[PDB]
């Protein structure tokens, strides 16, 4: 089913990365409810920053945020942004992958090609042909 | 919501002796919020026109009450978690309460749809609606045939395009029989067409005018509109026809042609096997003749490779049950092709190709049943057929296991 | 509550709900029906048996109760029938005054018409060269018209989104059939080009610098070919986006949301320009005037507000309804705003003054679409019960009934000579009405006695695959357009 | 469970036919946020009150101390009706003739120069 | 300046969250991605948050190791002054 399949892609990439997270210096066979509340506060952060740093920008008159609205966005926040260098040189660092793609053939339809009759003229040429 | 239900939650909190005036107390407040959100969520349902009430509903209906869709857990500081959601908890009745955790990481990821496009078709054609796939569809007087003249002209395009004289134009015809919703109330004919075809097509043994009716008989299936179990009972003997009958032109060579027919001809026999499916009438009925064509004594080579590669794809238990007390017969067999001396006759083709497609049925239906201990010399208790390469066979079965 | 009408039904759990006092102290909309009084529009011959049956002490308490809470608008005529009663009632404060009803509404076209206001009434904008460019090619799309009537039945090209897992929430076509906006419940607009000429933004301003300007073409030179989609995607609402409206000069993309902001996005920059912030509550729907200046956008907050896109506070608050504003339309001629709500009214509103000149009650569920005629002497009217109400103006006696639908009627339009109204609904079917038929008849009591004409006035119902019918539009050559995410 | 087929009879109630399953989990997770908030600050006005035993006066306290600021409504009609007034009489202003877009104060639209980094 | 002088050094560096993820609940909330590096900070950012909680339920562990449980997120958010909630159903 493609239509979970929109959802799912990307929550599920989300706990790959609480997975990744906890065993970063840490745990092996986590609680199941302990995963899916990690990665519910996980999702629920990033879209706190895209919420609150669109919404410092937007008060400055801006559409798209610099740094300069993310770093009062994290203090908002507290987050204590100056211990972010040093977490991101760390050697445990590790990189989950992104979600595959539904349409992995792209182009597989011969298709069928079918013409016949032609257009009114309170029917433009844009719109689709008349069928068979 | 249960007033048990309460006090179980009260006293899992250190709240204990709560009288039963308290507890009810409680069960009604709960109550009425989750019957005010549930009237309040069903309002983002009718203005999504989804009809559905989604879990997001609720994080916008708990929201607009200026509670947190916060799920789980409460921050009684808010700051880094806000009115934003988090999605719920996706947690179970019939879960497993923990898991490990590599196995969330070693599971592949779901696949991202498609993104959202515009595409556009036509509701009406001045009145009428059209029938494509994007739509839900004293003398007597002179009568009218009931196919339309552009219909008839495209059976008449359609067929003649099917009996393949250019490569392109049979694939369209094909794929035109395969999605076509409007090609019922012209089946009828189809089907006489295609079952008078083969006859008089085996008259004379012409291989593509075989191959390319049994592909249209193909294309016939697989389209989902056309009810096809009506024409079921006069498609199983044309498609069963060109497998097992004799070759009136040469069987020695267009022999893999023919093998490739056959497979093209067990697809639709297949189809014939899973689909239309009642008690006891059509593959029981099937299976009778082909178990009857190969107990029969002095059957041709042609007719004999037919019916055993017939009776070979009839799926998992078929040949578990039905193969195993015949394994003598098959190698007797072998053994007079072998003594000829004389290899004039196709004889010696079809016996290699029978022992080659029983051998391979064989060697799967024990790498199913049973450890690949003993692969050397234990299949000599089966007349020594396949022996090792039948063992070879069961351990590139179990490596492409081992792959997937 | 057993003993009451079936159309009653939703109106009456709402009460079961409420049983204590400090409930119903923020609901304030049962806090606005015990400070109201309903209206009860009964004849005369049947008010004497009644004040004969108050007016004696023996009950002495229930007429104190009428008399308290209850106005009666008394009509000298006939008793309606039970199926005509039924026709008109079914709002809360229901069945409004005749006195509402008789103000002098100017419901003619502009520019001689005695119902048409003057120009410079509602101070309107000017018609500038490139606007007068525009109706010169209309004009070469009527000559292509067709006339519907009931002969030749218009086609339906449904413009249908496929995949939309984000769920859609509004849609509308430019005037001309080239424009399809989209909104959608991931907080996104997205434009879509139906002609054969993609979506291009205008040069960066150091592009400009280069050029000269009154080149007698600057209307091409300007716009860019780097950037060119056959769709492009607007970001900005913080929920999902529940009115879209284009500007007639076809720039000026409007879009409204739960997150309580109507925006204004350039087609030219294709960025947001202003956002609107004058609700705290989701706006439900927004329209820009038909001459494109003042727009209008009505909300949770129970009131519909007019902008004018020049100040960041509205000019007009039209605050009268008492449930949720769910549609706001203008009159073809811009001088008066028709909005549609969830306490079962429609309203209309004159632009001076912010008063309420028409009062048409006699939905049963709240009224999910709106649409006004050509002539503008008429609207048609549609809610959750199927039910599409044909209302006159200058009179406003809702001359005609179409009920054939069964689901929420969310779509309404008109043709643009008025021979066909065409109706969408969530039982994924396009029903065309007999628009000419339906207004040939067309007071001193009110009422007309319509008829049941929904058969006679049926010309087709057009059912869809599975896809609810969200916008209808009318091409300049009359032909239906539809759109519809496929569900 | 049982707390759960009280709630899918509390929307059906409501006329909720169509919902989803997990509708239902998530207005229990409310419903078990909002008991524990109120009992939570029932024991608290309880030892305000010393007394060891949470009464039914602690519980009403506590209900309507927290319905005092976490539901609220939509502002009442007489605060509407009073507000519209006094916006409506303002008449409605002229419209200069070639202003250009039409537009509020540069400082109250979203038209900035909108800098970014230099990648370096 | 410090955190400038770290942000452009992030045209390397793919953080623990893929930028297909993060840039997906980025634009979910009107934050389109511009710039990839300033994705990888938000990534980053989020990263230490629920790394700080994690090291710090750890030592709630070792008073009562090898398992997380909710009664040791529960005084480990307790000084974040997030009051943690056990499902209970």
């Amino acid at each position: 089913n493609p239509a979970d399949n929109y959802h799912l892609a990307r929550r599920r990439t989300l706990q790959v990365v609480v997975s990744s997270l906890l065993t970063e210096a840490g745990f092996e066979s986590a609680e199941k409810a302990s995963v899916e509340t990690l990665t519910e506060m996980l999702q629920s952060y990033i879209s706190e920053i895209g919420r609150s740093a669109k919404s410092y920008c937007e008060h400055t008159a801006r559409t798209q945020p610099t740094l300069s609205d993310i770093v009062v966005t994290l203090v908002e926040m507290g987050f204590n942004v100056d211990t972010l260098p040093a977490y991101a040189k760390r050697s445990q660092r590790m990189v989950i992958t992104a979600p595959p793609v539904t349409n992995q053939p792209v182009t597989p339809k011969a298709l069928t090609a079918g013409q016949n009759r032609p257009h009114p003229p309170h029917i433009p040429s844009h719109f689709p042909e008349f069928p068979d | 919501l249960p007033s048990e239900s309460m006090k179980v939650v009260a006293e899992s909190m250190g709240i204990a002796q709560i009288q039963e005036e308290t507890c009810q107390l409680l069960t009604d407040e709960v109550s009425y919020r989750i019957k005010e959100i549930a009237q309040d969520a069903l309002k983002f349902m009718h203005m999504g026109k989804r009809q559905k009430l989604t879990t997001s509903d609720i994080d916008y209906a708990l929201k607009l009450k200026n509670v947190e869709p916060l799920y789980g857990f409460h921050a009684q500081e808010f700051i880094p978690f806000r009115f934003a959601s988090g999605g719920g908890r996706e947690l179970y009745f019939y879960e497993e309460k923990e898991v490990d955790l590599s196995d969330i990481i070693n599971t592949p990821l779901p696949r991202v749809p498609l993104d959202v496009c515009l595409k556009a078709h036509w509701l009406s054609i001045e009145g009428c609606q059209p029938a494509i796939p994007e739509n839900p569809p004293r003398l007597k007087p002179r009568s009218i045939h009931e196919l339309s003249v552009e219909q008839q002209l495209y059976y008449k395009e359609i067929t003649e395009a099917c009996v393949g004289s250019c490569e392109a134009k049979r694939a369209e015809a094909l794929q035109s029989i395969a999605t076509d919703p409007g090609l019922y109330q012209m089946l009828p004919r189809f089907s006489t067409f295609i079952s008078e075809g083969v006859r008089v097509n085996v008259v004379q043994n012409n291989l593509a005018l075989l191959i390319y009716l049994m592909r249209m008989v193909k294309a016939l299936m697989d389209n989902p509109t056309l009810y096809l179990e009506k024409y079921v009972h006069e498609l199983i003997p044309a498609v069963m026809t060109c497998i097992v009958s004799r070759q009136l032109c040469l069987r020695p060579d267009v022999d893999n042609h023919w093998a490739l027919r056959d497979f093209a001809a067990r697809l639709v026999a297949q189809i014939c096997k899973h689909f239309s499916t009642t008690t006891n009438n059509i593959q029981s009925r099937i299976t009778k003749t082909f178990t009857k064509s190969w107990v029969d004594e002095k059957t041709p080579w042609t007719t004999r490779y037919g019916s055993i590669a017939g009776l070979a794809e009839l799926g998992h238990d078929v040949i578990k049950t039905l193969i195993l007390p015949r394994l003598q017969q098959e190698g007797e067999r072998i053994r007079s092709v072998l003594d000829g001396p004389v290899l004039s006759n196709i004889d010696r083709i079809g016996a290699d190709h029978v022992q080659s497609l029983l051998l391979k049925h064989c060697a799967p239906v024990l790498a199913k049943l049973r450890p690949p201990p003993d692969n050397q010399d234990a299949y000599r208790a089966e007349f020594g057929s396949l022996g090792p390469l039948l063992c070879s066979q069961v351990v590139k079965a179990r490596a492409q296991a081992a792959l997937q | 509550h057993g003993d009451q009408e079936c159309y009653y039904q939703d109106d009456l759990r709402v009460l079961s709900s409420l049983t204590k006092k400090e409930h119903m102290k923020g609901n304030e909309t049962m806090l606005d029906f015990r400070t109201s009084k309903f209206v009860l529009r009964i004849s005369r011959d049947s008010y004497q048996l009644l004040k004969r049956h108050l007016q004696e002490k023996q009950n002495n308490q229930i007429w104190n109760i009428v008399q308290e809470h209850l106005y009666i608008d008394i009509f000298d005529g006939m008793p309606r029938s039970k199926q005509q009663i039924d026709a008109m009632v079914g709002s809360l404060a229901g069945e409004a005054k005749r006195e509402a009803n008789k103000s002098k509404v100017f419901f003619g076209l502009l520019k001689q018409d005695p119902n048409a206001p003057p120009q410079n009434r509602i101070p309107l904008p000017e018609l500038k060269d490139s606007d007068k460019l525009d109706k010169i090619m209309n004009m070469k799309e009527t000559t292509k018209r067709v006339r519907l009537g009931p002969d030749c039945l218009p086609s339906i090209c449904f413009y249908t989104f496929l995949n939309a897992y984000q769920g859609l929430t509004a849609v509308d076509v430019t005037d001309d059939s080239s424009l399809i906006a989209g909104g959608f419940a991931d907080s996104t607009v997205r434009v879509w080009s139906v002609t054969p000429k993609k979506l291009r933004s205008v040069k960066q301003a150091s592009d400009l610098s280069l050029i000269d300007k009154e080149s007698d073409d600057v209307l091409e030179r300007i716009m860019d070919e780097k950037t060119a989609s056959e769709l492009k995607i607007l970001y900005g609402h913080s929920g999902p986006v529940y009115g879209a409206s284009f500007s007639p000069d076809r720039n000026y993309l409007l879009s409204s949301s739960e997150d309580g902001t109507v925006r204004l996005w350039s087609l030219q920059t294709f960025t947001c320009l202003v956002g609107y912030k004058g609700h705290n509550y989701p706006v439900w729907d927004t329209q820009f005037s038909p001459y494109g200046y003042y727009f209008v956008s009505g909300g949770h907050d129970r009131v519909a507000r007019l902008w004018a896109t020049d100040h960041y506070q509205p000019l007009r608050i039209f605050a009268g309804h008492l449930a949720d504003v769910n549609c706001t339309r203008f009159h073809p001629n811009s001088n008066y705003v028709a909005t549609g709500s969830a306490d079962r009214t429609v309203r209309l509103w004159d632009v001076l003054n912010g008063n309420c000149v028409r009062i048409f009650t006699g939905h049963k569920g709240p009224i999910h679409s709106l649409t006004f005629s050509p002539n503008g002497r008429f609207l048609a009217t549609g809610a959750t019960d199927g039910r599409v109400l044909l209302w006159d103006i200058g009179h406003g006696l809702m001359v005609g009934e179409l009920k054939g639908h069964t689901d929420t009627v969310c779509s309404l339009r008109f043709s643009r000579d008025g021979e066909i109204l065409a109706s969408g609904s969530m039982d994924n079917t396009v029903r065309l009405w007999d628009a000419i038929k339906a207004f040939e008849d067309l007071t001193a009591t009110g009422h007309i006695n319509l008829p049941e004409n929904s058969q006679e006035l049926l010309l087709g119902t057009y059912m869809t695959k599975s896809t609810p019918v969200v916008h209808l539009h009318f091409t300049r050559r009359n032909l239906v357009l539809a759109a519809g995410a496929y569900s | 469970p049982k707390d759960a087929q009280m709630m899918a009879q509390i929307l059906k109630d409501m006329g909720i036919t169509e919902y989803e399953p997990r509708v239902i989990n998530q207005m229990l997770e409310f419903a078990f946020r909002y008991v524990t908030t109120i009992l939570d600050d029932a024991k608290i006005y309880s030892s305000h009150a010393k007394k060891a035993t949470v009464d039914a006066d602690d519980v009403r306290l506590a209900i309507q101390c927290r319905a005092d600021q976490s539901f609220t409504s939509p502002p009442p009609r007489d605060f509407l009706l009073d507000i519209a007034r006094q916006r409506n009489q303002t008449p409605l202003p002229l419209i200069k003739p070639y202003s250009g877009p039409r537009l509020p104060p540069d400082r109250y639209c979203l038209t900035a120069p909108n800098y970014r980094l230099k990648s370096l | 300046t410090p955190l400038v002088d770290f942000l452009m050094q992030l045209e390397d560096y793919t953080p623990t969250i893929p930028d297909a993820v993060t840039g997906y609940y980025l634009n979910r909330a009107g934050f389109e991605a511009s710039d990839p590096r300033i994705i990888r900070l938000i990534s980053l950012a989020a990263q230490k948050f629920i790394s700080d909680i994690a090291n710090d339920a750890l030592q709630h562990c070792k008073m009562k190791k090898y398992t997380l449980t909710m009664e040791d997120l529960t005084p480990a958010l307790s000084e974040y002054g997030i009051n943690v909630k056990k499902p209970h159903y």
